[PDB]
């Protein structure tokens, strides 16, 4: 689960394998069953939130029409107002961390546009 | 065009509930360690570490939330442990104390009224001076006037054990492996781990005990070296070995304070009375201060450095206050730090049984006797020091004077836990491409 | 959020985009608002209930083969004894609420038939087709 | 959870129903609606959280195998007779299916990832 | 080829919470009975049950975890219910008693805890001999030397109601719906139920009250007849009716002992004083003896069967402990278990108020008195018996002897929960085929 | 919750009461 400093191209190549490990379960197999009053309530809160995060990612991808897939090509065009950089430099000079920070303030917008454009697919 | 990628290796800063881990010692001696909640998972055998190439991260030990979490966890555990133990309020009655080095141990007799028969029972016990306050030479226990005193429960050990902190699933811990990290800033050679190294939750006020050592040199870290109100944490690259003992051959007595509970005190002492002294090798200590002064000269103006004694009149600040076996030692360290750097050691100690642990005022903890001849040893791995600074005098001093310092007890953890930072993984994002 | 004073036909013309707002509301946004035994255990219980309800609906769409679908058609015929009305009365005179009430008594029958056929008889047929 | 045919439902007759898969993730909702005191309350809440977590773990595994949308999923993995075999008529006419557990928990226990990683 | 299926009807042993149940009876002022705190919706009328054809399962009742769960549920509920009630330790003071049925009732004078307002007051209460211990006529409450005695809250009912246990999602309860099941092994008419039948949580040592009845005839169900250290749990056919009376007309006093702490006691007995007793009438339990005869061949070969006396010396074991009202009876069962066979009667009863429930030494419950004239009746449905272990003889006895025996309350419930086993469902699995 | 001896200070709207303290610390 390394190559964090690698470029987006390098890190996304074979994203799927890396993703299977990340997505083997949030807790993998229920903390690989290794872990199977206040301490108790704090842990229930932690476990519930882990479940919500899992489901939220799956739900959002499903809304966008990306299910059973890790990489999805959508109906929303890139707006240069979000970022106006050469396609090549973001993919081979920038890392994913740098990229996510670069467009962090457009996250809500892009996601909202994806839900509207992906929902409007006849269905 | 927007393409959605899931499984992307990106993290953001986060603060979360942490998990414990510990060795499955399974002593099963009918004594539970207080650290009974430390076994939420066994220590992972063969833990892994992955170096992240070309990752630079900012670490801030002074704002580290794992340090704050450790504090909350230790307080919570202590309160749970003491909660069900016997109250000692029946012992707040007036005491009649006489002598048993003079006046250090006193023989106090009293009238106890909670005996089952509800008729007065005369009882006596030996106490150390620090727990007895004058109120015609009548006495009372030192904390009865303000708080509830509870006896620590028999069969519960408070021995520090190594504890490893582990990330909750969905989180990761980044470790700083840079050399001479020092603080508040970028770190290279950042690696990802699941669990931290073990940290022993040892509590002391001046000399840090049984910690990790610096790999190459003595390292001095501070949030601000010009702000004279800040604590300087000094990590040593070699441990100074310290021995200590309380030789009085104590024999324990048990008082039937309540139907279901017994109160334990020293009944008598067999043989001679001696001070609970500690022993530090002179050579190692002196060489350690030499090295600290050298590093301080590099950090500060390259001028003369002196180490002075404890300031203030508060025992938890001025003395060492470490926990040895079942006893609380309050050692006099003014013997140390009495020199100027321009280029065996015996420490007397006192024993105190009623402890205002963590400086809480609702309750105090009482430490029962442990049958005499208690011996322990430990490693001095670092110091908590402050610079005195001073008033704005007209260049009246060419020497920077430092003193032992204490209080808070957060630096006891920060000094080792600082290498770790918590982040959350958010493996979802988008990027431009050629698409539909 | 919706209308529901409209007839089934009119209301459903936008189901493609009304749906995926109701769905979104179940998991997203509220959980950002909430990032802060009276108001303790109760909130934890509320979170758990929302998750349980969510999964129930997704599981049924899955068992019936409507995976990722908002509108899905299957092999189970309508039994005319249920709401024995013309197609137009059902779609253009009645609203969704009125409709669900009228056939509330047949819900169990409909669901059992959907499970027996879709993805059940249908998947035994697929195992046979994939034998070659 | 009628389990009709749980024992000797041929084996193949069990598979014409598979109707008990809608209970573990659903009946709990009904139980909570009927209910709608920490001595019992925390334990009951823990039970609810666990039931959800177990459900999701099975769904995640079906996802990795590429079986999440199916109740019956044929994967591209040959059966390994060195673990266990008998004729298919016995397998399909007489259900127990426990003889396979030690070996399969490792064979398919590993293959689910190998299969998907090397699928194409 | 491997095919994976997700609705496979298989299961494994598992443990969990069983929710709770009640009949939703109105609370009827007072308080909700403690058992009525089980605020679960009553199992829907006509609970679901499905017979599983071809199912064989091993219902080893001696390892049934539902027994342990019921045990924990009762201990826990009782402690939570007694926890906040009035403490009676102010009454452990020496009493002056005047002895007023052979002195069973004593009139005892208090010298200390006699007034809430400051006064040197004197006060009186009546006590039963069983709760008073000698220390001229100087007495104290029997358990004060070691324990804390609390008064059960006068408003709280602990009266049993039928309780059903139910499975959580993912679990199922397998019912051994067969005839003459002996407690272990196969019983091949297994049905699955959503919940169990209701069982009243009645605790009564030697004679089991208000249980289910044997179907067809009496069964023995021992764990191992050749193991002398085992209990035999006998379920009886039909039933026996027992009528218990405490024929005394009391009054109530309420003494303010400490602020907000009221002690509820007996004032005076109106009319004559009479011994408590239970009636059994001409019961011929010869069919139990015939079941023994069937198992007699294992139990020392064919021998004369005797039940001549209750022994061991401890009233908690020796006498029948019976809960009639808010008061507890200790009845001498010697008049029932006296006869031997080849191959109205009354039990005098004593009354006790300080109960060392479940041998939780260090704690005890005080049962405040009832208003007066209590009469109750109950059904005898089973017996807890032990066989005298074989002696180191030359195999000369022609008779075997059995006695009422017990005291381990879990055996009271093994008799009802024997039909149920808890398993979890594992719907995911694979099988070989020939496809893609 | 002990006996009070009240002397007052509409008349006795406000009661001036002499109080014996259940001792909080010293049991005297
Ligand atoms: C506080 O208390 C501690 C005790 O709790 C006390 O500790 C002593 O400290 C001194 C000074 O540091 C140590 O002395 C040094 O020892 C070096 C050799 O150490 C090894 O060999 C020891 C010898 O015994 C072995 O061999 C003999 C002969 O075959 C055999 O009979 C024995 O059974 C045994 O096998 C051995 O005891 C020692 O093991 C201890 O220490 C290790 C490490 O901490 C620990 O893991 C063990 O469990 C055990 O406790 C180890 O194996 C020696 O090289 C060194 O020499 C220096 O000086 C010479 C010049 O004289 C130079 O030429 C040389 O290069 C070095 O610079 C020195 O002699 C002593 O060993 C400690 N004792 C113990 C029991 O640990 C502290 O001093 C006390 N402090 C105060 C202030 O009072
Ligand atoms: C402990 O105390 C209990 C009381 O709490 C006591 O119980 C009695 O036990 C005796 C002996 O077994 C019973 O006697 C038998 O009665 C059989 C007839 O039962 C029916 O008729 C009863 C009387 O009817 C009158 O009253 C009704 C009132 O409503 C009226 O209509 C009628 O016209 C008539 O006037 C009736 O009470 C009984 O009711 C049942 O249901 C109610 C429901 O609420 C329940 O409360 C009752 O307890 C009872 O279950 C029913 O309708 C009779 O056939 C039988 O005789 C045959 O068998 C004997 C076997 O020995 C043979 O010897 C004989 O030759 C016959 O073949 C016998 O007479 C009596 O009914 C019980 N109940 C009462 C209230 O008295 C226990 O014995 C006490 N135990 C101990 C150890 O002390
Ligand atoms: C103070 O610091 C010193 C130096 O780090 C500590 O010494 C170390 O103690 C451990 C435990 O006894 C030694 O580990 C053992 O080594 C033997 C081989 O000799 C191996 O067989 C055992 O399984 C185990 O790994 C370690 O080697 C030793 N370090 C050195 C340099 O000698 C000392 O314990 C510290 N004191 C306190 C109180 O913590
Ligand atoms: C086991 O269950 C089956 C039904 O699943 C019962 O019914 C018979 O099953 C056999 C084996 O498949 C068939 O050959 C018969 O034709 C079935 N009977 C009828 C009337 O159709 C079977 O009786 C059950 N066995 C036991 C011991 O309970
Ligand atoms: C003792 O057993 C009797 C007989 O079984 C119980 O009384 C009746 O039980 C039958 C079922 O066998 C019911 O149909 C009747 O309605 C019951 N009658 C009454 C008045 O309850 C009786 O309840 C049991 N317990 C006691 C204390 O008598
Ligand atoms: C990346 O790594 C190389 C090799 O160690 C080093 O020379 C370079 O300075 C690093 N760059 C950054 C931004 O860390
Ligand atoms: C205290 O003890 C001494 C004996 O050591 C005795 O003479 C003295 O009277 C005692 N004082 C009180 C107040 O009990
Ligand atoms: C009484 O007070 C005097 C003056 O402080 C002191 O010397 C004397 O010892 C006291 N009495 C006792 C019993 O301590
Ligand atoms: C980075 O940390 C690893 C930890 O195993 C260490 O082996 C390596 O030498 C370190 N590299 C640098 C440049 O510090
Ligand atoms: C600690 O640092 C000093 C100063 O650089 C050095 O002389 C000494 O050898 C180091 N100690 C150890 C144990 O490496
Ligand atoms: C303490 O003084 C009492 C007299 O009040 C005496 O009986 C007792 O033995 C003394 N305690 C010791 C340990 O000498
Ligand atoms: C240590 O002992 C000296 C003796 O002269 C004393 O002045 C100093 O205050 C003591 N320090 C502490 C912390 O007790
Ligand atoms: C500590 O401070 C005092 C102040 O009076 C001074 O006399 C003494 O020399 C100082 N000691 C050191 C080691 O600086
Ligand atoms: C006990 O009560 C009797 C009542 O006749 C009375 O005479 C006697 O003095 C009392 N004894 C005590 C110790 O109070
Ligand atoms: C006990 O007897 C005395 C007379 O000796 C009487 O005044 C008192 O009321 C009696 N107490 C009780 C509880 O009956
Ligand atoms: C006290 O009671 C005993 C019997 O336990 C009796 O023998 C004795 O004479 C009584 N003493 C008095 C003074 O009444
Ligand atoms: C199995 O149980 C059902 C339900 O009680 C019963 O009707 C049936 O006769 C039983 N079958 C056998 C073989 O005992
Ligand atoms: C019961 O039998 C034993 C011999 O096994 C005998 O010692 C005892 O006295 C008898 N008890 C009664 C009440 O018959
Ligand atoms: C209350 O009464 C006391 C005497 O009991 C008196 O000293 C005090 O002044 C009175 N308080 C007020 C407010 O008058």
């Amino acid at each position: 689960l390394g190559a964090a400093g690698s470029t987006m191209g390098a890190a996304s190549m074979t994203l799927t394998v890396q993703a299977r490990q990340l997505l083997s379960g949030i807790v993998q197999q229920q903390n690989n069953l290794l872990r199977a009053t206040v301490w108790g309530i704090k842990q229930l809160q932690a476990r519930v939130l882990a479940v919500e995060r899992y489901l939220r990612d799956q739900q959002l991808l499903g809304i966008w029409g990306c299910s059973g897939k890790l990489i999805c090509c959508t109906a929303v065009p890139w707006n240069n107002s979000w970022s106006n950089r050469s396609l090549d430099m973001i993919w081979n000079n920038m890392t994913w961390i740098e990229w996510e920070r670069e467009i962090d303030n457009y996250t809500g917008l892009i996601y909202n546009l994806l839900e509207e454009s992906q929902n409007q697919q006849e269905k | 065009w927007v393409t959605v990628y899931y499984g992307v290796p990106v993290w953001k800063e986060a603060t979360t509930t942490l998990f414990c881990a510990s060795d499955a010692k399974a002593y099963d001696t009918e004594v539970r360690n207080v650290w009974a909640t430390h076994c939420c998972v066994p220590t992972d055998p063969n833990p892994q570490e992955v170096v992240l190439e070309n990752v630079t991260e900012n670490f801030n030990m002074w704002k580290n939330d794992m340090v704050e979490q450790m504090h909350e966890d230790i307080i919570s555990l202590w309160d749970q442990s003491l909660k069900p133990c016997v109250k000692l309020t029946p012992l707040c009655v007036t005491l009649n104390c006489t002598d048993y080095e003079r006046g250090e141990i006193k023989n106090c007799s009293f009238n106890i009224t909670t005996s089952i028969r509800d008729k007065v029972q005369k009882e006596y016990a030996l106490f150390y001076k620090l727990d007895i306050v004058p109120i015609n030479n009548s006495y009372r226990l030192i904390n009865c006037n303000t708080s509830v005193i509870k006896q620590a429960c028999p069969k519960v050990s408070f021995e520090p054990i190594p504890i490893h902190y582990c990330a909750p699933a969905g989180f990761a811990i980044l470790k700083c492996n840079d050399k001479k990290f020092n603080g508040t800033g970028p770190c290279t050679n950042v690696s990802t781990v699941q669990c931290t190294h073990g940290i022993r939750p040892v509590v002391s006020t001046q000399l840090l005990l049984n910690g990790s050592l610096a790999e190459k040199e003595v390292v001095i870290r501070s949030q601000n070296f010009t702000n004279n109100a800040k604590v300087i944490i000094v990590q040593l690259n070699e441990s100074v070995v310290i021995n200590c003992t309380r030789p009085n051959n104590n024999t324990r007595k048990s008082i039937h304070i309540a139907p279901g509970r017994w109160f334990y005190t020293t009944g008598a002492i067999i043989g001679d009375i001696r001070q609970a002294h500690c022993n530090i090798s002179r050579v190692k200590w002196n060489n350690t201060l030499k090295q600290i002064a050298t590093k301080l000269r590099e950090q500060f103006k390259n001028k003369t450095i002196a180490f002075n004694q404890s300031s203030g009149g508060d025992p938890e600040i001025v003395m060492h206050s470490f926990n040895c076996g079942g006893e609380f030692f309050y050692c006099n360290t003014t013997q140390l730090f009495n020199s100027t750097w321009n280029d065996h050691i015996t420490l007397p100690c006192r024993i105190k049984q009623i402890i205002n642990m963590w400086q809480k005022v609702g309750k105090a903890m009482y430490a029962p006797p442990i049958r005499g001849q208690i011996r322990c040893s430990s490693n001095i791995t670092g110091l908590l020091l402050t610079r005195d600074g001073g008033s704005n005098e007209n260049k009246t001093s060419e020497t920077e004077t430092f003193r032992p310092a204490g209080g808070d007890m957060r630096d006891n953890w920060r000094s080792e836990l600082y290498k770790y930072k918590v982040v959350k993984i958010e493996p979802l994002g988008v990027a431009p491409t050629k698409c539909k």
